[PDB]
C-alpha cells in the first residue's frame, strides 16, 4: 500500500504506512509526483520507517504520498551493462538510451558461505619496481592502496588498470565512490578512446551527490561484479575510494539517531565495513581481482577508518607524503608496505632476499638520516658512510615514470618487468654501481638507463 | 534633480500593482532565538523554500519536523515576533545573474550596497543547484595565468581547475588572490570575489585596490560580512557561484574567488547548532564535507555540446568555464583540523603559504614541496610547458640537498651544481605584490635560469639581472614579446632569437 | 515533557483500551516495536532473563540485554534484516 | 518535542477505537469532559502531587466524571495515567476533533470583515468554498475594524485574503523594496 | 569625479522616492477609510466569491 | 555639484509636493477596482494639507 | 502590561506576559519590589520571554510582578559625559550627582553600511621602537594588543594612553570591561590630579560584576563614541579587555538553552564578536581610533575567542611570555606582530626595508635556537656568527624604559621618534654599531644612547 512523509531533516525522511502494510529494513520507497527515491534503514515502530533520500530533498514536502515497492533497491546486471555509465538506482547515466537488461539483483546480500572460499596463490605481475619487489599480487586477491591527500592513489589505479585490465580477457568493473566529476570525464574518454569500453561496466557517485546515493553505489557496483563472479567468470573490480561509503555513514548516523563513537564516527563502523568487505571476495564459483584506493584522514594511519580497513585486505601498499615532498614518484614506502605473498614457499628466495635486503638498507638509514642533519656525515663509520650512499641510491631508484604520469612529469613512461626489478636491486645492494652519481637513479625504468643518465 | 521622472518611476509601481486575489498555504510563528524563527501550519512549504513574514522580512524553512518548522531569517531577526503570520512562496532562492552586475558591490542576495543605482539584469536563477554530469564535461586544457612565476610556471591552473591557497593568518592568501583577478582585465575571462565573514573596511579596501588597478569594471563583488546573518554568510559563495555559472553556461570562461571558506563552515555551525542538528569531529556537521563538495563541483569546463544545448543553438562550437579558488586558513600550521582535511581532498591542486618562507623574504611564499597542480601541463602555454617541465620537483629536491650539506665538506660537481642552481631559482621565484608578469616576461626569466645563463650572476643580483633583462627586451626586442604573448607559443626561431638577445644583454650591459 | 517510550505507539494503547490488563496474560511471549542495526525493542516477555534468547519466526534467535521498564532492547544471533514490527 | 508531538498516538488509538465500534460521538463528549476537567484550579493540583500513584490519580478524575466516561473511556484514563500522560489530556481532546472532521469531511472556516455581512453573501462564499475544497464548510463569521474594507477568510491553513487591507500592504512593500 | 557627481545625484532621487512613496500609501489609506461603506461590499465580496 | 544640489532641490521638491495628490487618488482608484473621483477630491483637499 | 517570573536560573530569567503584550528582542524589564532590570534575549513561545538580569539575583522569587518599559537600555550620550563614570545602565557612579544629559541613545545599533567606510592611511607615531618600526599605527583605524596573563598588556596600553594624547586634541572614551576595580580606581584618580579628566567619558563593569553588566559595558561605551563620531568628531576608543565581552556569553549561553561547541564555546561566537567589533569603524562623518587588550587564554593564540579576533584588526601587536622572561619589555614578538599599514606606499622604502631586515635577522636567529642549544655557538659558520650577533643587538635595542614603568625599576621613561628608530636599526643591519658590546642596547631609548652606555 502507500504511506505519507511525515518528516524532512537534511537527507533523513521519514514516512508513515498502515501498520498492517510496514516496508521491510532497506526496502525501496517512491515519493508522488517527485522524482526521488528513499530506503528503509529503520522501522521506527507504529507505522513509521526512516529513510535515506537517494536524491535531493529541496522539492519535497510534508503529506506528499509515497509507494512500498516490496522490495530493495534492484539493480540491472549481466552482459548488458557493459559499455554503460550507471548511477546508485542502475539508471543510465549516458546519453545512450535505456538498458538491454534481462534480470535485477537486489543490492543488499549475504556473504559467501566458510565452505564456498577460494585458496589461489597465482603471482600476478604490475611492471611497477617497488610494488613488484615488496607487494606482490595475486589473482582472486585484494589490494589496497592507502595515502592522505594529494600523494598518487587515482594515478597508481590508473598504472594498474593500464598494466591488468586492457591486456586482460574478462569482465571489468570501475565504481568511482565520492570522486573529482572530472576524473570520472577523462577516465570514460580514456576508456572509449582506447577502444576497451566494451570490456568494462562504469558505475559513478561523485562527491556533488546526496549522502544516500554515496551510501550505496559501492553496492551497486559489486552487484554488478558478483553475477559474472556467480556465472563461473574472472573478474577485475576497482573503487577509486572506499574510504567515502563509511564517510557517508557517519554524515548521516547522527540523524539516523545514533550515538557517535571514537574520532566522531558511526558505532557501526567495523561491521558496516566487515558487510561490505566480506562481498568483495573470490569463491569455488569464479574469481574477483580487486584493487582499492584507501583514503588516510590527516595522514594518520592509525584513524579509526584505515586501522579497520588493512585486516580485510592481501595486499597493502602505503604511499607516503614525505616521499612525495621530495620529488620522488611512486611515493611508495618499502617499510610500512606488505603482502600475504612475500614468502620463499609462494615466489623464491631470491626474490625475498633482495625485497628484505633492501628494507634492512632503508631501515637503518631511517636512524643515520637524524644523526647526519646534527653532526654531519664525516662522523660516521666506514660501513655506514657506504651504506648511507647506497640507500640514497635505492631510495631513487624506486622511482619509474608512468604512461599516466607523463602530463605531470614531462618525460615519458616506462614498464619494468620482475626479473629487471631483482637484478637491478641486487646490484645497488653488491655494490655494482657504488661509483655512480646519486642523481643518475631518479626517475629512469630499468637499472640500464641509470648508467646511461650517469653520462649526461 | 528631475521631476515628473520620480513620479512615473512611481506611477510604473502603482500601474502594476497585483489588484487580484492569491491562494498561499500560512503558518504563525512560535518561538524568535538567535536567527531562528519556529513555525506551526506550514503543510505545503518545501525544503529550502522561501519563508515571507511581515515587513518585507524573509526566511528560508530548513527542519521539516512532523508538527513544526524551523526557518533561518535572511537578514535581521529581532523585529519578528511569537503570534506574527509566516506566508509561503512557490519559489526557491533565486539571485539576479548577467554582465549588468559586473563593477558592481552586492550582499548575498544580489542587493546593491555600492550605491551606484538599480542593477537592470534581465535574468534571475537558483542559488542552489547541481552540476553538470560526467558526460557533458571537458578536459582541462587552456591556461588562467596569475602573474606570479613561482605559480605559473610550478603549480598551474587551467580554465575549469579548482585551486586551493592555503596557509595560516597574514601571509599574503587574499594578495595572491586580488593579483590573480586583476591579471584577467585583458584575458577575456570575467571574475567574482566573494566575501565571507570580513570586516567592511577589508572589503572597501579590496574593491579600491580592483579599481586602482582597472580590474574592478570586469569583477563582481559578493560581500556577506562580519555582522551578517549567518545565514547569507552560509549563502554567499553559492550565490556567487551562481553569478559566475551564466557565463559557463552560454559558451564564455570565468574565474571565482572564495576569500574565506573556513568562515562559511563556522556560519553552518551556528546554524546546524542552533536548529539543534547532533554535532561532529569539532562540534561541526556531520554534512560539512557536503556543504564544501556541492559548491566546488559546480565549477568546471563543460563541453561544445551542452552550450549548445543550454542556449538551444544560440552559441555554437565555444566551450563554457568557471575556475575557482577557495581559500582556507590553518591555526599555526596544523593540516589535521576537519575543515582543512576536507577542502584538500576535493580540489584540483593547493597552493600551500609558509610563515617561515614568508618572514624569511621569500614574499609569495610558496612551499613547491607540499604544493601540486593536478592538471599540470595541459594547463600550460607551449613555451611555459617547455621551460618550467621539472622546475617543481628540482625546487623540492634542493630544499632538502641544502639541509642534507649544510655541515658536510665540500662535495662534487654534481653537488655544487645542483645546490648552485636551486639558489638561483629560489631567488628568482620571488616577486612584489600588484606587479604581475605576461607570458613573454615569464619566459626569458625562465629561459634565462634553466638554459644556464645566471650560473655567472650573483644571487644578491639575480632580481636586478631579472629586472634589467625585462626593461631591455621591452625597447630593443619588442616585436619577439609581442610574438611570444600572441598564444606562447615555442619553436626553433623562437629559441634562438631568445638566445642571441639574452648573450647580448650580458655581453654589453 | 519527555519523549515517547517504545510502548507509546497506538496498536499497543489501542489493546489496552479492549482489555485493560492485556500484558502480563502470556509473559513468555511479546511483540516487536521497532527494528534498527541489528537491535530489536519488543513489547511483552515479562520474564525474560538477563542474557536468555529469544526466538523469532523464521528459526531467528537473539539475546535479551536491556530489561527496560517498558520494553526489552535484544540484540539478533544472525541476520537481523528479516525481522518486522508486529 | 511539541505537545502534539506525544498526543499523537493517544489520539489516533482513541480515534479509531470509536471509529470500528461506532461511538465517535460518545468519545467526542468524554475527552471534551476530561480536557476541561484536567485544566481545572484543583483538579489541576491534584494531578501535580508528588506523593499520589497514577492509578489514584486515575481513580480520582474517574470519579469526578463519572456517568460521563464509559467502561472502554475509563480504561483509557487509566492508560494515559500509568505511561504519566495526563497533563496532555486537552491536546489529547484537540487531536481526536482533527481526526474526526477529516473522516466526516467537514471544515471550520473563519471569515472576518471591515463590516457585517448578509445572509445572501455568507452562502455564496459557503458554496464557493465547499466546491474547491470538496468538504462541508462551517463560517465562523466575525468583523475586525482593522481592515478597511472587504473580506479574509481562513480555511485551516489555506488563507485567501480579498481586503483592502492586504492590498495596501502590497503597495507599501511594492514602493519600498 | 564624474561617475560618482551621477551616484550622488541618482542617490538623491532614491530619498525623496522613499518619502513620496510612504506618503502616495498613507494618502490611499486616507481616501479609501472615507469612499468605503456598505456599497462597496456588494462589489468587494460578491467578486471574491468567483475568485 | 554639492552646491547645485543644495540650490536647486527645492525647485523639485515643489513639484512632488503637488504630485502627491495625483500618484494617491490613482493609487486608491486601482485599489478600490472602480471609479474613485465622486468620493476622492473632497479628501485630497483636506488630506494634502498635512503631507 | 506586565507579566510574572516563572523560573530563575543563575543570571538567566524567565517571564511570563499576556499573549497581546509580550516585550520585543532587547527590550529593558524592570522587576517592581526591587527595580533590578532584566534585557530579553529571545521569545520562547506561549507569552513566555527569556531574559538576563543587569544585577545580583540573589533575593528574587518566582510570581514576582515585571514591567516592560517599551524599549531597549538607554543611555546618556554627548558632552554631559565627559569627565564623569557610568555604569552599564548609564547612571553615575562617582557620587558627582547626576548627569547633565540632553538626549539617551539605545546601547543595540546596526553598523554602519559598505558606502559609509572611509580610506584612511595617514601614519599614528607612537614613540615606542618596536610598535612604530614592525607594526605602525593608523588614524581612525584599529589596533589589539595580544597576551596571556601578566606579561604587559594594561602596562602597555597606559603608556599608548600617555603618547596618543600628546597630539590629540578631541575626546576619549574608555570601556571597562571586566577588569580590576583598582585599576578604575588609579585611573581617575590620575587624570583627575593632572587635569586630564574633562576630556574623557568613563564606563566602567569590573570582575566583580554579574554576567549581564560584563556582558553590556562594552555596548555602553561604544554608544558613547559613536555619538562623538557622528557629531562630526575624531575621537578615541580604549577597551580594558575585548576578550571579557565574549567570556560573559560562554557564562550564560547553556543557560540560554544553546548547544556548545569547541572547547565548551557559545555557538554564536563569530556573530556576537562581528556584532560589536563593525560597529567601532571610522566613517565619512568622522573618525574611531580604537586600541583593545585581548587576553589569550593560557598562553594559546590558536584558541577560538583570539583566533575569531586577528580578522577584525589593521595592527596585530603580539606580546610574548618567552621575551619577557628574558627581561625584555614592551615583550612584543616582532615575528608574530603585524599591520596594514607595512606597505612601500604608505609608510616608504626606507622604513619598510628596515623593518624587513629586522624580521629577516631574528627569523634566522630563531631557525638556529636548537643547534645553539645542543653544540653552542662556536660550532656556526662565520655568517651565521656574525648574523646571530647582530640578531642579539637587534632583539635588545628593541627593548624601551616606559614613563608608566618608573614606578617598577627607578629608570627615567624615553620617547623615541620614528627618525631615530629607523636610523639605529639600519646602522645595525649596517654594521656600523658591530664593536660596541651588547648589553649597550638593553635599555636606552635612541641609538646615540647605546653609544654612551658602552663608554662604562
Ligand atoms: N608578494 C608580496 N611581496 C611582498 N609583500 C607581500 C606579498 N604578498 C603579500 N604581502 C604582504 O603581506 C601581507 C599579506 O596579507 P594578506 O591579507 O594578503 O594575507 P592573508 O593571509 O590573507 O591575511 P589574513 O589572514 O588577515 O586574511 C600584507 O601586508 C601584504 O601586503
Ligand atoms: N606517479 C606520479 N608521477 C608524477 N606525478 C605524480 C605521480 N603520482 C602522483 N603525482 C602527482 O600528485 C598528484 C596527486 O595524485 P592523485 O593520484 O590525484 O592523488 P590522490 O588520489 O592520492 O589524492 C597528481 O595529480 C600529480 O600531480
Ligand atoms: N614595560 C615593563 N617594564 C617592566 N616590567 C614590566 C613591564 N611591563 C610589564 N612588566 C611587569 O609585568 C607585570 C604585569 O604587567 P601587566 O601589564 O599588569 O600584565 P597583563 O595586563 O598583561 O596581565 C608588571 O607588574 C611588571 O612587573
Ligand atoms: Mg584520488
Ligand atoms: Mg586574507
Ligand atoms: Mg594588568
Amino acid at each position: 500500500s502507500s504511506g505519507r512523509i511525515v518528516q524532512i531533516i537534511g537527507a533523513v525522511i521519514d514516512v508513515e504506512f498502515p501498520r498492517d502494510a510496514v516496508p521491510s529494513i532497506y526496502e525501496a520507497l517512491k515519493v508522488q509526483g517527485v522524482e526521488t527515491t528513499l530506503e528503509v534503514q529503520q522501522q521506527l515502530g507504529d507505522g513509521v520507517v526512516r529513510s535515506i533520500a537517494m536524491g535531493s530533498t529541496e522539492g519535497l514536502k510534508r503529506g506528499l504520498n509515497v509507494d512500498s515497492t516490496g522490495a530493495a533497491i534492484s539493480v540491472p546486471v549481466g552482459k548488458a551493462t557493459l559499455g554503460r555509465i550507471m548511477d546508485v538506482l542502475g539508471n543510465p547515466i549516458d546519453e545512450a538510451g535505456p538498458i538491454g537488461e534481462e534480470e535485477r539483483w537486489g543490492i543488499h546480500r549475504e556473504a559467501p558461505s566458510y565452505a564456498d572460499q577460494a585458496g589461489g596463490n597465482e603471482l600476478l605481475e604490475t611492471g611497477i619496481k617497488v610494488i613488484d619487489l615488496v607487494c606482490p599480487f595475486a589473482k582472486g586477491g585484494k589490494v589496497g592502496l592507502f595515502g592522505g591527500a594529494g600523494v598518487g592513489k587515482t594515478v597508481n589505479m590508473m598504472e594498474l588498470i593500464r598494466n591488468i585490465a586492457i591486456e586482460h580477457s574478462g569482465y571489468s568493473v570501475f565504481a568511482g565512490v565520492g570522486e573529482r566529476t572530472r576524473e570520472g570525464n577523462d577516465f570514460y574518454h580514456e576508456m572509449k578512446d582506447s577502444n576497451v569500453l566494451d570490456k568494462v561496466a562504469l558505475v559513478y557517485g561523485q562527491m556533488n551527490e546526496p549522502p544516500g546515493n554515496r551510501l550505496r553505489v559501492a553496492l551497486t557496483g559489486l552487484t554488478m561484479a558478483e553475477k559474472f563472479r556467480d556465472e563461473g567468470r574472472d573478474v577485475l573490480l576497482f573503487i577509486d575510494n572506499i574510504y567515502r561509503y563509511t564517510l557517508a555513514g557517519t554524515e548521516v548516523s547522527a540523524l539516523l539517531g545514533r550515538m557517535p563513537s571514537a574520532v566522531g564516527y558511526q558505532p557501526t563502523l567495523a561491521e558496516e565495513m566487515g558487510v561490505l568487505q566480506e562481498r568483495i571476495t573470490s569463491t569455488k564459483k569464479g574469481s574477483i581481482t580487486s584493487i582499492q584506493a584507501v583514503y588516510v584522514p590527516a595522514d594518520d594511519l592509525t584513524d579509526p577508518s584505515p586501522a579497520t580497513t588493512f585486516a580485510h585486505l592481501d595486499a597493502t601498499v602505503v604511499l607516503s607524503r614525505d616521499i612525495a615532498s621530495l620529488g620522488i614518484y611512486p611515493a611508495v614506502d618499502p617499510l610500512d608496505s606488505t603482502s600475504r605473498q612475500l614468502d620463499p614457499l609462494v615466489i623464491g628466495q631470491d626474490h625475498y632476499d633482495t625485497a628484505r635486503g633492501v628494507q634492512y638498507v632503508l631501515q637503518r638509514y631511517k636512524e643515520l638520516k637524524d644523526i647526519i642533519a646534527i653532526l654531519g656525515m664525516d662522523e660516521l663509520s666506514e660501513a655506514d658512510k657506504l651504506l648511507v650512499a647506497r640507500a640514497r641510491k635505492i631510495q631513487r631508484f624506486l622511482s619509474q615514470p608512468f604512461f599516466v604520469a607523463e602530463v605531470f612529469t614531462g618525460s615519458p613512461g616506462k614498464y619494468v618487468s620482475l626479473k629487471d626489478t631483482i637484478a637491478g636491486f641486487k646490484g645497488i645492494l653488491n655494490g655494482d654501481y657504488d661509483h655512480l652519481p646519486e642523481q643518475a637513479f631518479y626517475m629512469v625504468g630499468g637499472i640500464e638507463e641509470a648508467v646511461e643518465k650517469a653520462k649526461k | 534633480l528631475n521631476p515628473s521622472e520620480i513620479s512615473e518611476i512611481i506611477k510604473g509601481r502603482i500601474e502594476k500593482l497585483d489588484v487580484a486575489s492569491q491562494a498561499r498555504n500560512e503558518g504563525t510563528i512560535v518561538s524568535v532565538s538567535d536567527g531562528i524563527v519556529r513555525i506551526y501550519g506550514l503543510a505545503d512549504v518545501m525544503y529550502g523554500e522561501m519563508i515571507e513574514f511581515p515587513g518585507g522580512v524573509y526566511g528560508m524553512a530548513l527542519n521539516l519536523e512532523q508538527d513544526s518548522v524551523g526557518a533561518v531569517v535572511l537578514g535581521e531577526y529581532q523585529g519578528l515576533a511569537e503570534g506574527m503570520n509566516a506566508k509561503c512562496t512557490g519559489r526557491i532562492l533565486e539571485v539576479p545573474v548577467g554582465p549588468e552586475l559586473l563593477g558592481r558591490v552586492v550582499d548575498a542576495l544580489g542587493n546593491p550596497i555600492d550605491g551606484k543605482g538599480p542593477i537592470d539584469a534581465k535574468a534571475t536563477d537558483a542559488v542552489e543547484k547541481v552540476a553538470p554530469g560526467v558526460i557533458w564535461r571537458k578536459s582541462v586544457d587552456q591556461p588562467v595565468q596569475t602573474g606570479y612565476k613561482s605559480v605559473d610556471a610550478m603549480i598551474p591552473v587551467g580554465r575549469g581547475q579548482r585551486e586551493l591557497i592555503i596557509g595560516d593568518r597574514q601571509i599574503g592568501k587574499t594578495a595572491l588572490a586580488v593579483d590573480a583577478i586583476i591579471n584577467q582585465k585583458d584575458s577575456g575571462i570575467k571574475c567574482v570575489y566573494v566575501a565571507i565573514g570580513q570586516k567592511q573596511s577589508t572589503i572597501a579596501n579590496v574593491v579600491r585596490k580592483l579599481e586602482e588597478n582597472g580590474a574592478l569594471a570586469n569583477t563582481i563583488v559578493v560581500a556577506a560580512s562580519a555582522s551578517e546573518s549567518a545565514a547569507l554568510q552560509y549563502l554567499a559563495p553559492y550565490s556567487g557561484c551562481t553569478m559566475g555559472e551564466y557565463f559557463r553556461d552560454r559558451g564564455e570562461d570565468a574565474l571565482i574567488v572564495y576569500d574565506d571558506l573556513s568562515k562559511q563552515a563556522v556560519a553552518y555551525r551556528q546554524i546546524s547548532l542552533l536548529l539543534r542538528r547532533p554535532p561532529g569531529r569539532e562540534a561541526y556537521p556531520g554534512d560539512v564535507f557536503y556543504l564544501h563538495s556541492r559548491l566546488l563541483e559546480r565549477a568546471s569546463r563543460v563541453s561544445e555540446e551542452y552550450v549548445e544545448k543550454f542556449t538551444n543553438g544560440a552559441v555554437t562550437g565555444k566551450t563554457g568555464s568557471l575556475t575557482a579558488l577557495p581559500i582556507i586558513e590553518t591555526q599555526a600550521g596544523d593540516v589535521s583540523a576537519f575543515v582543512p582535511t576536507n577542502v584538500i581532498s576535493i580540489t584540483d591542486g593547493q597552493i600551500f603559504l609558509e610563515s617561515a618562507m614568508f618572514n624569511s623574504g621569500i614574499r609569495p611564499a610558496v612551499n613547491a614541496g607540499i604544493s601540486v597542480s593536478r592538471v599540470g601541463g595541459a594547463a600550460q602555454t607551449k613555451i611555459i610547458k617547455k621551460l618550467s617541465g621539472g622546475i617543481r620537483t628540482a625546487l623540492a629536491q634542493y630544499r632538502e640537498l641544502a639541509a642534507f650539506a649544510q655541515f658536510a665538506s665540500d662535495l662534487d660537481e654534481a653537488t655544487r651544481k645542483q645546490l648552485e642552481h636551486g639558489q638561483r631559482v629560489t631567488e628568482l621565484m620571488k616577486q612584489k605584490q600588484y606587479a604581475p608578469m605576461s607570458i613573454a616576461e615569464m619566459s626569458l626569466s625562465l629561459y634565462a635560469a634553466e638554459r644556464g645563463f645566471l650560473q655567472d650572476v650573483e644571487i644578491a643580483k639575480v632580481g636586478s639581472f631579472e629586472q634589467a633583462l625585462i626593461s631591455y627586451f621591452q625597447r630593443e626586442h619588442a616585436a619577439l614579446l609581442a610574438k611570444i604573448n600572441e598564444k606562447g607559443d615555442f619553436n626553433d626561431e623562437i629559441d634562438a632569437g631568445i638566445k642571441a638577445g639574452i648573450e647580448k644583454f650580458k655581453a654589453t650591459q | 515533557m519527555q519523549q515517547l517510550n517504545p510502548s507509546e505507539i497506538s496498536e499497543i494503547i489501542k489493546g489496552r483500551i479492549e482489555k485493560l490488563d492485556v500484558a502480563s496474560q502470556a509473559r513468555n511471549e511479546g511483540t516487536i516495536v521497532s527494528v534498527s542495526d541489528g537491535i530489536v525493542r519488543i513489547y511483552g516477555l515479562a520474564d525474560v532473563m538477563y542474557g536468555e534468547m529469544i526466538e523469532f519466526p523464521g528459526g531467528v534467535y537473539g539475546m535479551a540485554l536491556n530489561l527496560e521498564q517498558d520494553s526489552v532492547g535484544a540484540v539478533v544471533l544472525g541476520e537481523y534484516q528479516g525481522l518486522a514490527e508486529g | 518535542a511539541e505537545l502534539t508531538t506525544l498526543a499523537r498516538p493517544y489520539a489516533k488509538a482513541a480515534f479509531e477505537y470509536a471509529q470500528a465500534h461506532q461511538q465517535l460521538a460518545d468519545w467526542s463528549a468524554a475527552l471534551g469532559v476530561l480536557a476541561a476537567v484536567s485544566q481545572d484550579d484543583t483538579v489541576r493540583q491534584l494531578l501535580k502531587e508528588p506523593q499520589l500513584t497514577s492509578s489514584a490519580k486515575a481513580q480520582s478524575l474517574i470519579d469526578v466524571c463519572g456517568d460521563k466516561l464509559n467502561a472502554p473511556a475509563q480504561n483509557f484514563v487509566r492508560t494515559v495515567a500509568e505511561n504519566k500522560r495526563l497533563e496532555l489530556l486537552p491536546t489529547i481532546a484537540e487531536m481526536y476533533e482533527q481526526l474526526k472532521a477529516e473522516q466526516e469531511k467537514s471544515v471550520e472556516v473563519e471569515v472576518t470583515s471591515a463590516f457585517t455581512l448578509s445572509k445572501e453573501q455568507q452562502d455564496k462564499l459557503a458554496k464557493a468554498l465547499s466546491a474547491r475544497l470538496s468538504r462541508e464548510v462551517r463560517l465562523h463569521a466575525s468583523e475586525d475594524a482593522s481592515l478597511i474594507g472587504g473580506v479574509i477568510i481562513r480555511a485551516g491553513d489555506l488563507v485567501i485574503d480579498g481586503s483592502v487591507r492586504g492590498k495596501l500592504a502590497k503597495l507599501a512593500e511594492a514602493l519600498k523594496s | 569625479a564624474q561617475a560618482e557627481i551621477e551616484q550622488e545625484l541618482n542617490s538623491v532621487k532614491d530619498a525623496l522616492r522613499a518619502q513620496v512613496g510612504a506618503l502616495a500609501v498613507t494618502g490611499a489609506e486616507k481616501i479609501l477609510g472615507a469612499s468605503i461603506d456598505a456599497n462597496a461590499h456588494e462589489q468587494l465580496v460578491s467578486k471574491l466569491a468567483a475568485e
